[PDB]
């Protein structure tokens, strides 16, 4: 979330590492539940 | 004094309840079960799938 928080204002450098490192939505679609 | 009686079947019962369920003013049928299932399920479609 603190990652977002400082992405919206421009760029203030920051490049610490790759925090976000995730998918989108895999296009699954799971009958039951998780 | 006072008594309780005891007749609160509902309060209109013909063509009065008929116009209101069919005329969906406010969605008050059974709005007591069906709206909590109707706002349910609008805040739980973001989900897995």
């Amino acid at each position: 979330i603190r990652v977002e928080e400082r992405l919206k204002k421009i760029i203030k450098g920051r490049e610490k590492n790759i925090l976000k490192p995730k998918a989108a939505s895999k296009m699954v679609v799971s009958e039951l539940k998780e | 004094f006072i008594y309780e009686k005891s007749r609160s079947g509902d309060i209109t019962q013909g063509l009065p309840k008929v116009e209101q369920v069919l005329e969906v003013r406010s969605i008050d049928s059974i709005s007591i079960n069906l709206e909590k299932r109707i706002d349910s399920w609008n805040e739980r479609i973001t989900r897995i799938l």
